[PDB]
DNA sequence: ATCAATATCCACCTGCAGATTCTACCAAAAGTGTATTTGGAAACTGCTCCATCAAAAGGCATGTTCAGCTGAATTCAGCTGAACATGCCTTTTGATGGAGCAGTTTCCAAATACACTTTTGGTAGAATCTGCAGGTGGATATTGAT
DNA sequence: TCAATATCCACCTGCAGATTCTACCAAAAGTGTATTTGGAAACTGCTCCATCAAAAGGCATGTTCAGCTGAATTCAGCTGAACATGCCTTTTGATGGAGCAGTTTCCAAATACACTTTTGGTAGAATCTGCAGGTGGATATTGAT
């Protein structure tokens, strides 16, 4: 039976998702998360649809960029695998 | 006769002038300031639309979409610099894989 | 609800970020990071909402929060 | 009512690519763009006028603000267009 | 040649919090820079707030919201407490 | 006419309400300014000044100095999470940095 | 009408031991030989960018003297706010 | 009696403690001034400078370089090195958004 | 270091749903015709600072030597993370009410603007006042040794 | 354990820098009139929120193994430590005068205001572009030599 070697399909996915623009997190759980977080700041809140979509576009753009920097940190350490310490270095240098 | 027509512009000189007057920028606004500003905004719009139109045509699309704007902007060093901390919704990213990740 | 941001979703985000291989510990880490981000933005957004004496967070509330955090967003004005 | 730069963006688009259209989302991004650059330039011009104890924002403040905000060739071409437009307008 | 600054007020506050402590000219310059900076941030955010909401007036409400946007956590809470107390005392 | 009372005294403040009001009027922030706005702003500026001076004074005494210098301001700000956050993109002239050596660099 | 000796190659005035001292304050224990030239390039770029903006302000004000405030404004608008040099 | 010698690193660490304790500018005044004037002159000729303007520029520059060296150091340590190298600087600046 | 077999990608296709472009009505915004005011440029001029140089003392940069220890290169395997198959449940998609908010509009009481007049807190410069910078010297702590 | 060295820690005083004193006056405060605005009340649709339901496809799980990461190990050459030499920075002060500020005057350019003309926003109609899937060839990968 056929099996691709470790890495081939990963690369295929990179090309695939860098080619496209669709949101990568599921709508409903993101919305649920947003409402949960919002509740600890202000009671009785409602949300415009486009407000939640705005938050998702912003969040996903942020995470993708962070993963770019994280990847650079992993490669810097002569690895190809990203690890929490890569994220933490990236966020420290960003001033986060 | 409109001010934009006299200035050879498509962007609205009158509106830009009003937005300057009411934006709490200064107590007074010179007559040339909204003309200059409108001209600059129109220029930048033209540059972006020029490149984005090109990207749209490569994609054999007749309509410019956010993706084409992102491609146009990030592939242009100076536009990318100008919009360095800006997120284009539904823009995605430039195709880019670090060489070390590739086979061989 | 943070666990609703699933492993394959985070993987897709990382792929778009150009990542080829991913440690198992990334996912939880990512979630924490996401939460912090969301919290900050939303905290500001709601502040705007409250100033306008509204009970509905608008797209503009979010846009202003993002802008004032140096993360300008185009497309939702 | 609710203002945008949509019709002007479309006129410019028709100037540079006569047979090309634009999606609603893309137009929203163009509007965001124009408002953003407006705010940057107007704000810098405001500070320029304040620093120099002037109550008037003139084309000179706009020009200096453009030189501060725009990189290289974009700055030079923008300055050229603003100057040209003001010269055509004045007469 | 008359140049205004926040020096005497900074000094009065200093004497409030540390009665037997002084301050160098350089340090006072940093404090003046600080006050002007925060002034600009708060006033600017308030201006934006009033504009967003189609108000022509910056009121203590705009100041307060700006303070909440600009300041971190407990610092924001404490600042809001001071401003509110000051405005209510002033009103009376 | 009634005897002069200043707005700062009326507000219980040390920072100048009148001056802050004037700066708000001439800074082109809005067409109109409420009576409470410069009071609130002055109060906030005064408070923040007080917090920084409190911590900086503390550092000065820890260093057995009676006069606050820029170093003390830097120590006060960077050793306080919220002030450090507020002034995250700010340079304190002659402030130096916090003593900090990465553990991996120390001898075994 | 007695101008100074023309300034040249002054980036080399940013010496190896000076860069070492800066690195020490930055917590650096060991330094590759190629760092120093690298640092110079970086510093020059930074300086250029700040001074360019500063001079722009000076030119807008129709002055021939760069002021502390010109520099402060340049730095502020480059997101590197500096305290201590106002007034 | 062979002369005394500290091992590689001991004096470096000592220097770190020394310079993190203090606040004095670490670049020589006059050469920095010459640098500032040369660069400024390539934008506009015959410029003058307020003294405090040059001092402001030096404070800004040294603060910038020190912070950059902090991040660079973190990048070196990340790569399990103790020696900072140009690639460390380049990574730090790439992530900062300077490059 | 090429081959045969295999899987996925990528144009290209059509039909038609729906997203965009076109249209027409109409408040609202820009334009316009005049009148009137004013910000700031020009021309001065006084007088701070700034440019440049000078001397001298010694702090610091440079070049050298050399060996410790680091970075770089290499080896190897254990265990982690990728790929793939499987089947369950969460999300997606669609329908239906209706209650909650935005979003508007009207009109006075209340708030703010701004000019005039008057008073005092803030400033610049002079006079006092006093930390702490260096200079001294001894205790203590760390370092590297053969 | 020692010798060698650096750092720590009081102690000292004089003078450069900080604080206080003084008194004029710029700007804040008092007062009165003019002009703007905030909100209470009364509305109207229109987005959301709540709820229900089916079903699709995305996710969770378990298995297998390929290959990556980390540890261990080796070496040569670079960088840190130490030292002499002498340059050029630092410090303090002179000497001119370039160029900021400070004043005064007066139009070119801006605001103000009353009223008309033109334009841009909006929602539905009219066009016509993408996209949903499905094909076939291009391209790329894998395992075997
Ligand atoms: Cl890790
Ligand atoms: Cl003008
Ligand atoms: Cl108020
Ligand atoms: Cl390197
Ligand atoms: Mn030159
Ligand atoms: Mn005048
Ligand atoms: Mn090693
Ligand atoms: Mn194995
Ligand atoms: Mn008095
Ligand atoms: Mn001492
Ligand atoms: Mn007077
Ligand atoms: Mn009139
Ligand atoms: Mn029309
Ligand atoms: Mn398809």
């Amino acid at each position: 039976p056929h099996r691709y070697r470790p890495g081939t399909v990963a690369l295929r996915e990179i090309r695939r998702y860098q080619k496209s623009t669709e949101l990568l997190i599921r709508k409903l759980p993101f919305q649920r998360l947003v409402r949960e977080i919002a509740q600890d700041f202000k009671t009785d809140l409602r949300f415009q649809s486009s407000a939640v979509m705005a938050l998702q576009e912003a969040c996903e753009a942020y995470l993708v960029g962070l993963f770019e920097d994280t990847n650079l940190c992993a490669i810097h350490a002569k690895r190809v695998t990203i690890m929490p310490k890569d994220i933490q270095l990236a966020r420290r240098i960003r001033g986060e | 006769k409109t001010r934009s027509s006299r200035a050879g512009l498509q962007f609205p000189v009158g509106r830009v002038h009003r937005l300057l007057r009411k934006g709490n920028y200064s107590e007074r606004v010179g007559a040339g300031a909204p003309v200059y500003l409108a001209a600059v905004l129109e220029y930048l719009t033209a540059e972006i639309l020029e490149l984005a139109g090109n990207a749209a045509r490569d994609n054999k699309k007749t309509r410019i979409i956010p993706r084409h704007l992102q491609l146009a902007i990030r592939n242009d060093e100076e536009l990318n610099k100008l919009l360095g901390r800006v997120t284009i919704a539904q823009g995605g990213v430039l195709p880019n894989i670090q060489a070390v990740l590739l086979p061989k | 609800n943070i666990q609703g941001i699933t492993k394959p979703a985070i993987r897709r985000l990382a792929r778009r970020g150009g990542v080829k291989r991913i440690s198992g510990l990334i996912y939880e880490e990512t979630r924490g990071v996401l939460k912090v981000f969301l919290e900050n933005v939303i905290r500001d957004a709601v502040t705007y909402t409250e100033h306008a004496k509204r009970k509905t967070v608008t797209a503009m509330d979010v846009v202003y929060a993002l802008k004032r955090q140096g993360r300008t967003l185009y497309g939702f004005g | 009512r609710k203002e945008s730069y949509s019709i002007y963006v479309y006129k410019v688009l028709k100037q540079v690519h006569p047979d090309t259209g634009i999606s609603s989302k893309a137009m929203g991004i163009m509007n965001s763009f124009v408002n953003d650059i407006f705010e940057r330039i107007a704000g810098e011009a405001s500070r320029l006028a304040h620093y120099n104890k002037r109550s008037t924002i003139t084309s000179r403040e706009i020009q200096t603000a453009v030189r501060l905000l725009l990189p290289g060739e974009l700055a030079k071409h923008a300055v050229s267009e603003g100057t040209k437009a003001v010269t055509k307008y004045t007469s």
